[PDB]
């Protein structure tokens, strides 16, 4: 879902990755600044956070 | 792609940046030679000064 939110949110200029530790992800999608406003946006919509 | 995005936040700030550093090597320059000009000016008008005074004084004299 949250990639779906990203993707639409922040085009293919977003890099969204995640690697693995025994159950779930931590993931980080890293952006460019002054693109952070839009970034959380697309977080806070699916009611995933920081 | 995004390393695409990244060399045009670069490619904005380094012309805005020697833009406005070739306009100051352009300023000083331009105050440079209006000064050299003006501290000859000053120097123009001494020497006739100096011919007209000089003259007049010889003329009184004799």
């Amino acid at each position: 879902l949250v990639e779906e939110a990203l993707r639409k949110a922040l085009e293919d200029r977003y890099l969204l990755a995640h690697e693995a530790y025994a159950g779930g992800v931590p993931a980080l999608v890293v952006v460019h600044r002054k693109e952070v406003d839009q970034a959380k946006a697309a977080l806070s919509r699916a009611g995933v956070a920081e | 792609k995004l390393e695409a995005i990244l060399s045009q936040e670069v490619e904005a700030e380094i012309q805005a940046l020697l833009q406005e550093a070739e306009a100051k090597a352009e300023a000083v320059k331009r105050e440079a030679e209006e000064k050299a000009k003006a501290l000859l000016q000053a120097r123009e008008r001494a020497l006739e000064a100096q011919y007209r005074a000089a003259l007049r004084r010889a003329e009184s004299a004799g």
